[PDB]
């Protein structure tokens, strides 16, 4: 689990903000445990892979690709002309280790809604009750320090 | 190149939010006020010292006199604006002060960005838009810009990132 | 990186058969599909209906077609409808109508054909930023 | 709300007026010599 | 008495008020008495108003939701356009809160009153005996709200297009405005920021070398500032040994020694920059925007080669495509 | 509305213990004889 | 429970082929002569039981009809959603190019 | 709450305004 | 759009205001979208249409004639907008119609000139007031009048 | 007659037309002679909107509101075959026209109530048996009432139906259930009431003139919160015509 938890943008100190304070806690809760590794992948069996949230970026949006690369489906915004939406590739989630270890989920909106979290690595489960958490990401000791320091110097 | 340096901290850092910045501008905007403001008034509140028009030649290179009344200066910024200065020496400091302070300030803020340490959002606003579809504050509005300049800049402006993003999934409003 | 010949080599008519333009005739056409034609189509779209573009496969599957040298060419002279099951000579320049779009007054079957050229050569160039709008811009 | 017009109407008016014969009041005159 | 009127003009006229209440002050004073009145009110309570003239009201004000640095004063209704809306045409007040009323009421009073507060600095200065122009380096601070608050809105053919009196509804009107005119790319805006830059620049210039060369007249514990009366004869610096260092720091040719040529450079400078960045804003009111400079180097078989232009045309087309979501109904942007 | 807690005492304090300390100073000051 | 109609009709014959009951008008311009004036005449002439139906458009030139039954494979038929058939977003849904 | 923050403030710095303006210390001369 | 099908009277845009038609403040049909800050346009190509109720939705459903389809047309994509360097359109546009409006070149010279010269009046009317009174070349060291008056303090 | 210009600015162009005092008659109907209505014209002139007891039951009335946009709210340019029925009655069937406007109203409080004010495929009845349109000859029936917001219409954060985004993207790991009705967009439509009662005939030119009474709902804007009941009191004006 521990390392794991290293592959969540939410402990890289790049995402925060200056008034967002706190612990990283009252962002997106106290972890509570590893939901699992999520495997996605389409009705021809193809894996998908969901392309990761760049720290730059305070939001981001959701696009899977193979392993060349090839967009194969995401998360429309004008659903107009949609040509790869969850819905239209049949996409489907499994989980393996984990909480939710041996599952699969096909319904559109709960696949998608672990696409969502997928952007940000490795996918938890948080306590946000404890801390009425808001679920913005906040920094951690290293990044504090780090701005004081730098400030003063 | 510098003009994109902008754009992007805009979009991406929402800079113009930053209480440093803001400063920062303060004291840049306010400085080239005091210089301004400062530089007339020395100009319309001559002594005559020449029988020329073109006052410049009637000027002592070796000191001496004032060579503007700020007496008389005093007088009429009080009247006028209700505040005015009267010493020179602390009206010249401050004009130091001023806009020094001014970019130290917006220099604070940006040693935050580095860590992307940013003034990005307002939690309180982003709560109620949340649960509540029909409040709408400038703040709001801005942040859709930002999305919309991240989105449709990213892929060329981070080559390295080999960002796709599918007609489909880059926001628009309707129409445009 | 350059624009050959070959880049240049476009389907003439129907039957398969092909012409090649020359980097005077392109150019030449360029000059002319901007001093009649950007106005509306600028970049390969259409401004007064964007449902309508001037990509090769758009032309590919108008009525009649309309992606080749001999198409192009007949609908600046009398031009129809997508299905071609109407002629609209009226709201379009042409030549049957340069009373009413002077700009196609001087126009003689040389230009016409440059203009066509252009057309075909373009998307070679540019690919799929042609058809796209601001999108790919 | 046709009086709130009217009001505002002549209220606007009166300062215009104030404005107009003010100047007109040999306003070169005022100032510190010649005049 | 020597006459009522003639006394009222001797008053009005006085130079001996402690605030100099003019011919143009009689104009000032109630203008911007209810420009800021009626602001205070609305930015603290005023309701959300239809500033797209889309039934989509947008609330700018404390009460209804807003901090110091997100409230605004929300602008008239597009609804509305250019049209003259005085409170007397509306069928109530909640009609005109609804459709932006309080807006017009402040930026037609805040102009009107900004402008005699010009006409004032000219008529003080003649009531003392100074030279003019003081009122004329205001001219350009004027000449951009003006140009911010009516021309823009003029030549743009509504008022809901005038930038928001508030903190963020400011920024809205920046990056807006530079998505649909690509103003960082106009002459006119550079000059500005050269004027500002500069000017600031120039402000601690002046402002260091003359406090540096002050000549000592006070103690080692005490303020280096008492060493200057109210009312002294002679100078109190050295612009002699001011000169002496700065004509070093370059070069001597390049150098002030003459005091009022220095101050001339000093107004002249930031009043001329932001004279031209008003003309800017004034100029894009009519859509003769920055240069576009996209797709220009193109090469030799007719791919694009991109430059700095055009990753700043994406940053643009992302605030184009976002801005306004639900306003448009067409393709092209025409207002 | 949803705002932070600290906020309040946070402006509070941040206006107050300064003005507070200039405050005790001009006074101070003024009162000092001649 | 809440759903968005739209994202779930993605999930049917629309979203795979041209919904003659749903798909906006512009749709018809990815195959041979069927844009102008067919396209009017499908979208204008109200819902379809079956894609067939189509071809029972009254006043249909012989060839018209001949061109409906070579496109056939590319239609489907769902119910009417109320959400893509409002506000006439069937002539016109806000997107260009 | 926070309302009657940001106009305390603004009310504390017209305050401010007026004595600055009405309240200065005679500026004397020589 | 009218021609593919669509009833303009009756369509409605994303807002709920109008697609093509809605009205004005006082009653009046008018163009619906931005462009209803411009229903006060007159114009001899569009006249014809206009009721006394304002666009007429049976003139506008079966007279609109072809001139004026081809009149819209020619004036849509000749509008007032373009850059320092006469690329017509909107500053995102590409390169290609080489285009600004003679309106917008007029418009703008004019007010630069307008403004300068309202400059340029402050600055001579200024001048000859201090030149009448006399003090347009500085305060009479001598006889310097506020020296002269109370002290407002 | 009066011209664009004797009307523009006026208000005068969001008024029905009216029939004078004297036009009191009775129409015609052939019953072997088709009949459309060239012209059938609304004009709101009151919006009640019903409040609600809260816990304690207690009925709820219709109250008056304050009209917050303008003078918008006519609907005009309707139009429709008014057919005759076997037992002699008549139904008006819309076609098309400027058959909704979209409109807001205050209340005590200083909510603002909007609603997409319409008659959209209005299927109007009278009375059977009805050989000439008399002074007060009812007409009764439903209409439709399309989302106030259409498909497109995107929320301060960027949400919507048919575009914009999936969630809260404001707050990254925030819990959803919660979120849930403001995240996902409903597409509203219902059915609404309202009857045509003449007061003014006139055979002559065959144009009659009357008051109206419809209830619909308000927005739910795109399904946030519930609908606000709506009553509305206007005049109408139809001109019948053989064609
Ligand atoms: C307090 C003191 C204050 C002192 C103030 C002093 C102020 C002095 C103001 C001086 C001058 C103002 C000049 C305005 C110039 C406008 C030039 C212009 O419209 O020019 C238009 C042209 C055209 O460019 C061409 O534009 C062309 C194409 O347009 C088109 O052509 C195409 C086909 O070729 C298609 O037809 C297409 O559709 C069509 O639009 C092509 O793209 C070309 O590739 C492109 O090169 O300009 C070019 O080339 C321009 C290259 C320009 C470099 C410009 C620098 C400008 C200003 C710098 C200021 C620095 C200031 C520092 C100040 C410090 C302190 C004050
Ligand atoms: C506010 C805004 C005010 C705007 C005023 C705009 C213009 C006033 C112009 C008088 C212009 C004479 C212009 C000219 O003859 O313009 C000539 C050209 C025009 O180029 C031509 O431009 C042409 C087309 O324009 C037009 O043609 C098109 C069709 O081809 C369309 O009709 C379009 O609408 C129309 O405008 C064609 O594209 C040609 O092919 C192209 O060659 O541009 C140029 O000259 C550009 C010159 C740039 C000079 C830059 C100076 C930079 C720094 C100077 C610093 C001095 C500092 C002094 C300091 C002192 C103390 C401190
Ligand atoms: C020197 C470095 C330093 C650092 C890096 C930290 C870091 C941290 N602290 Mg400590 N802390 C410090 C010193 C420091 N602290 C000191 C000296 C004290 C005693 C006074 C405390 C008391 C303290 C408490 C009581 C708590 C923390 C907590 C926290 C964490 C809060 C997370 C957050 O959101 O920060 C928020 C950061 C800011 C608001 C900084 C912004 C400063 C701006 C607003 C103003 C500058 C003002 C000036 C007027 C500007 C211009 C002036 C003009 C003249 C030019 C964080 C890890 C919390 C915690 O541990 O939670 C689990 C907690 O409860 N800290
Ligand atoms: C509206 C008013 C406004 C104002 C007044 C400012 C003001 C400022 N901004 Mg913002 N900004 C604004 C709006 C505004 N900004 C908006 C709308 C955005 C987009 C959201 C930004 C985005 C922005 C960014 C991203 C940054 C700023 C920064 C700054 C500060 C820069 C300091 C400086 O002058 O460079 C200082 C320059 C130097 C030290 C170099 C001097 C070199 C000298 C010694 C020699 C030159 C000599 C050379 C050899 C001569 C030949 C030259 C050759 C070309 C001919 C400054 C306080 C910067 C900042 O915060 O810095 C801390 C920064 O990074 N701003
Ligand atoms: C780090 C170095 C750096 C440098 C060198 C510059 C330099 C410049 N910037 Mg930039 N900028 C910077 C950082 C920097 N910036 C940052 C961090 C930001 C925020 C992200 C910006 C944002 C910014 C904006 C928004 C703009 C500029 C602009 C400009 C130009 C302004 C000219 C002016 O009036 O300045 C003040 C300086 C002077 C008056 C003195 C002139 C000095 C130079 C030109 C010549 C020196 C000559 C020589 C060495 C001495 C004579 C020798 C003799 C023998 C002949 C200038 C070339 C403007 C522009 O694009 O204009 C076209 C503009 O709009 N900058
Ligand atoms: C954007 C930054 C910037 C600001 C905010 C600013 C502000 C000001 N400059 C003034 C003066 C000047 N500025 C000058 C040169 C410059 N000024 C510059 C940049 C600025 N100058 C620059 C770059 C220059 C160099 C060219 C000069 C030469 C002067 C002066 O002579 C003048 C002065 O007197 O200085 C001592 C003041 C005039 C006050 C007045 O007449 O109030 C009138 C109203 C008052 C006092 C209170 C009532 C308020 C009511 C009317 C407000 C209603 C609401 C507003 C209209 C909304 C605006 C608020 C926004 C946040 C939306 C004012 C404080
Ligand atoms: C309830 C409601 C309505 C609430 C709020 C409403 C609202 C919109 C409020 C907005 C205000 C707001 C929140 C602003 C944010 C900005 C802000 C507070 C920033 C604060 C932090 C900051 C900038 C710190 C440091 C940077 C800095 C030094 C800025 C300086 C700015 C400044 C004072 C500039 C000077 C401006 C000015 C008028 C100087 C005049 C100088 C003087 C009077 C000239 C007269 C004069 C000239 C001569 O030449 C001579 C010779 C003499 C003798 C002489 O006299
Ligand atoms: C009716 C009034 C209508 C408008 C009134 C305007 C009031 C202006 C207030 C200026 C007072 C300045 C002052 O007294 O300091 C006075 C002192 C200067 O005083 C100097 O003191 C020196 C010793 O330190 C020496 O004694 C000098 O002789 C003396 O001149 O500071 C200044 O110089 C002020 C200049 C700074 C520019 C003012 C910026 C105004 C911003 C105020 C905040 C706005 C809040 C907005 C909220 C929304
Ligand atoms: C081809 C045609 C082209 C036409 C172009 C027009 C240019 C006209 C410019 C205006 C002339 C000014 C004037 O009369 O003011 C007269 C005064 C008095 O000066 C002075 O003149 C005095 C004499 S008298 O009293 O004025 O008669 C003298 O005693 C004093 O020492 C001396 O400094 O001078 C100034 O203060 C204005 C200075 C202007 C700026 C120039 C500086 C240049 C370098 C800039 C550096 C930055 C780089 C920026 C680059 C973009
Ligand atoms: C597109 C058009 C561009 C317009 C550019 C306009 C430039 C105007 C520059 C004036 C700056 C105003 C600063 C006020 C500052 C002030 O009061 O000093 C004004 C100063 C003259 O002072 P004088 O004591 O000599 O005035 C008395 C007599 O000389 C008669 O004027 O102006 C100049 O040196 C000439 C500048 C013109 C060259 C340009
Ligand atoms: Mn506020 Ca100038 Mn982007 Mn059309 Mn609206
Ligand atoms: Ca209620
Ligand atoms: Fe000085």
């Amino acid at each position: 689990e521990k390392l794991a938890f290293y592959d969540y943008i939410g402990n890289n100190p790049a995402k925060g903000g200056l008034f967002r304070t706190g612990p990283m806690n009252k962002g997106d809760g106290i972890a509570q445990a590893w939901k699992g590794h999520a495997v996605f992948r389409n009705k021809e069996g193809e894996e998908l892979f969901v392309r990761r949230m760049p720290a730059f970026f305070e939001s981001f949006p959701v696009i899977l690709t193979d392993k060349n690369g090839v967009v194969k489906a995401d998360i429309p915004f004008r659903r107009a002309e949609s040509k790869y939406s969850f819905e239209q590739q049949g996409v489907t989630v499994s989980f393996y280790g984990g909480e939710l270890n041996g599952q699969t989920f096909t319904d559109p909106p709960t696949v998608k809604s672990y696409a969502r979290k997928a952007i940000f690595g490795e996918i938890f489960e948080f306590d946000t009750e404890t801390l009425n958490s808001d679920g913005i990401f906040r920094t951690s000791p290293r990044g504090w320090f780090t701005f004081a320091h730098a400030v003063f110097a | 190149a510098i003009f994109r340096f902008l754009l992007f901290f805009q979009g991406f850092h929402n800079w113009t939010l930053n209480p440093f910045h803001m400063m920062g501008v303060a004291g840049v905007l306010g400085g080239a006020l005091l210089c301004a403001i400062h530089g007339a008034t020395v100009e319309n509140t001559l002594f005559q010292d020449g029988e020329g028009a073109s006052t410049f030649r009637a000027f002592n290179p070796t000191q001496a006199e004032e060579t503007y009344s700020m007496v008389t200066a005093n007088r009429f910024w009080s009247q006028i604006f209700g505040i005015a200065f009267s010493n020179k020496r602390w009206l010249h400091f401050f004009m130091l002060f001023v806009p020094v302070t001014g970019l130290w300030m917006s220099a604070i803020g940006v040693v935050g960005l580095a860590l992307n340490l940013r003034s990005y959002d307002f939690i309180s606003q982003e709560i109620r838009a949340a649960e509540d579809p029909e409040f709408e504050t400038f703040y709001t509005k801005n942040l859709l810009l930002n999305e919309g300049i991240r989105a449709w800049m990213a892929p060329q402006d981070q080559p390295h990132e080999n960002f796709v993003f599918p007609e489909e999934v880059l926001p628009r409003g309707n129409a445009l | 990186a350059e624009l050959t010949p070959e880049v240049l080599t476009v389907p003439l008519n129907s039957e398969g058969k092909t012409i090649t333009l020359t980097e005077k005739q392109y150019l030449e056409g360029k000059r002319l599909f901007q001093y009649a034609c950007a106005s509306c189509h600028v970049g390969g779209i259409t401004k007064t209906n964007p449902s309508l573009d001037l990509r090769t496969e758009t032309l590919a599957l108008a009525t009649p077609p309309r992606d080749n040298i001999e198409g192009l060419v007949d609908y600046m002279k009398n031009p129809t409808t997508y299905d071609g099951e109407q002629e609209i000579a009226e709201v379009h320049p042409s030549l049957r109508s340069a009373d009413i779009f002077p700009k196609m007054r001087n126009l003689t079957e040389k230009d016409l054909v440059a203009i066509a050229g252009h057309i075909l050569v373009e998307p070679k160039i540019l690919g799929d930023k042609w058809g796209g709008g601001k999108v790919y811009y | 709300m046709e009086t709130l017009k009217i009001t505002v109407y002549i209220v606007v008016t009166f300062f215009v007026l104030l404005f107009v014969f003010g100047f007109l009041s040999g306003d070169p005159a005022r100032n510190p010599k010649r005049k | 008495s020597a006459n009522l009127w003639e006394r009222f003009c001797n008053w009005v006229t006085s130079t001996d008020n402690r605030l100099y209440v003019g011919w143009f002050g009689v104009i000032m004073i109630p203008t911007l008495l209810a420009a800021t009145i009626c602001f205070v009110i609305a930015f603290i309570a005023a309701p959300p108003v239809d500033i797209d003239g889309i039934r989509e009201p947008v609330s700018g004000s404390l009460l209804y939701g807003n901090n110091i640095i997100t409230g605004a004063v929300v602008p008239s209704s597009n609804a509305i356009g250019l049209h003259f809306y005085p409170i007397w045409e509306a069928a109530s007040l909640d009609e005109w809160l609804y459709n932006g009323g309080p807006y017009q009421l402040i930026i037609f009073h805040f102009l009107l009153g900004a402008s005699c507060y010009m006409g004032r600095q000219w008529e003080l200065s003649y009531r003392l005996g100074m030279r003019p122009w003081i009122c004329v380096a205001y001219s350009a601070p004027l000449a951009s709200a003006f140009a911010v608050f009516l021309i823009y809105p003029i030549g743009q053919g509504s008022f809901s297009d005038g930038m928001p009196l508030g903190i963020s509804g400011t920024f809205n009107f920046m990056i807006v405005f530079q998505a649909e005119h690509n103003i960082l790319m106009h002459p006119f805006h550079q000059l500005g920021v050269a004027g500002v830059f500069g000017g600031a620049l120039f402000c601690a210039m002046h402002g260091s070398l003359v406090t540096s060369s002050l000549i000592r007249e006070t103690t080692e514990t005490e303020s280096a500032n008492y060493g200057y009366k109210f009312g002294q004869e002679e100078e109190t610096y050295n612009i002699v040994a001011a000169h002496g260092y700065f004509g070093r720091l370059i070069f001597q040719y390049a150098s002030f020694n003459n005091s009022r040529s220095l101050h001339f450079f000093l107004a002249a400078w930031p009043v001329v920059g932001v004279w031209f960045t008003a003309l800017g804003i004034s100029t894009m009111a009519f859509n003769l925007n920055g240069f576009n400079f996209n797709h220009s180097v193109i090469d030799a078989k007719g791919n694009v080669i991109n430059t700095w232009a055009d990753i700043i045309n994406r940053a643009n087309l992302g605030m184009e495509v976002m801005h306004e979501r639900n306003a448009h109904n067409f393709p092209l942007d025409l207002a | 509305m949803e705002v932070n807690q600290l906020g309040l005492i946070a402006t509070a304090l941040f206006v107050l213990v300064p003005s507070v300390f200039l405050i005790i100073l001009y006074v101070q000051t003024e009162s000092q004889q001649k | 429970e809440l759903v968005n109609v739209v994202d779930e009709k993605l999930g049917t014959a629309y979203g795979e082929k041209i919904d003659l009951n749903n798909t906006n008008i512009a749709a018809f311009i990815q195959y041979r002569g069927l844009y102008p004036t067919l396209a009017k005449l499908i979208v204008k002439n109200a819902p379809y039981e079956s894609v067939e139906d189509v071809l029972n458009i009254p006043g249909l030139t012989e060839r018209q009809k001949q061109i409906l039954r070579e496109n056939l494979e590319h239609f489907t038929v769902t119910e009417v959603e109320t959400a893509l058939v409002e506000g006439g977003d069937r002539y016109n849904n806000g997107l260009y190019k | 709450m926070e309302t009657i923050t940001y106009v305390f403030i603004f009310a504390c710095i017209i305050a401010l305004f007026f004595f600055a303006i009405f309240f200065r210390e005679p500026p004397r001369i020589t | 759009d009218q021609k593919l099908g669509a009833n303009v009277g009756s369509a409605q845009g994303p807002t709920g205001l109008g697609k093509y038609l809605m009205r004005s403040p006082t009653g009046e049909i008018i163009f619906g979208g931005e462009t209803m800050r411009f229903w006060d346009f007159r114009g001899p190509w569009l006249e014809p249409l206009r009721g006394p109720n304002g666009l007429d939705l049976n003139k506008i459903k079966n007279d609109i004639q072809p001139w004026q389809e081809r009149r819209a047309a020619e004036y849509m994509t000749h509008a007032p907008l373009g850059s320092l360097n006469s690329v017509g359109g909107v500053a995102t546009e590409i390169n290609s119609v080489n285009f600004v409006s003679p309106r917008s070149w007029l418009a703008t010279s004019h007010f630069v000139l307008a403004f300068f010269f309202l400059v340029g009046h402050l600055w001579h009317a200024g001048r000859a007031r201090a030149a009448a009174a006399g003090f347009e070349k500085g305060i009479d060291r001598e006889s310097e009048p506020v020296l002269s008056m109370p002290s407002l303090d | 007659t009066l011209t664009y210009d004797d009307i523009v600015g006026t208000g005068l162009a969001n008024k029905c037309p009216t029939l004078d005092d004297t036009a009191r008659g009775a129409y015609p109907i052939d019953s072997s002679q088709t009949y459309r209505i060239a012209r059938l014209c609304l004009q709101p002139t009151t919006f009640l909107v019903k409040e609600e007891p809260k816990n304690k039951r207690q009925e709820a009335e219709f109250v008056p509101t304050k009209l917050v946009t303008r003078e918008t709210t006519s609907l005009d340019q309707i139009q429709g075959e008014l057919k005759v029925n076997s037992d002699g009655s008549l139904t008006f069937v819309e076609e098309d026209g400027i058959d909704f406007q979209p409109v807001t109203v205050q209340m005590a409080g200083g909510e603002r109530i909007p609603l997409l004010f319409t008659v959209k495929n209005l299927v109007a009845s009278t009375q059977p048996n009805v050989t000439s349109i008399t002074t007060s000859t009812d007409f009764k029936g439903e209409f439709n009432v399309p989302s106030y917001r259409t498909a497109n219409f995107l929320d301060p954060k960027g949400r919507g139906l048919a575009s914009g985004y999936d969630s809260a993207i404001a707050l990254p790991q925030a819990k959803e259930e919660e979120l849930a009705r403001a995240n996902v967009k409903r597409f509203s439509l219902t059915k609404g009431q309202i009857s045509l009662n003449v007061a003014k005939v006139d055979g002559r030119t065959g144009e009659i003139a009357g008051t109206f009474e419809s209830e619909q709902l308000s927005d739910d804007d795109m399904g946030a919160h519930e609908p606000h009941e709506v009553k509305i009191q206007g005049v109408f004006y139809a001109s019948i015509e053989p064609a």
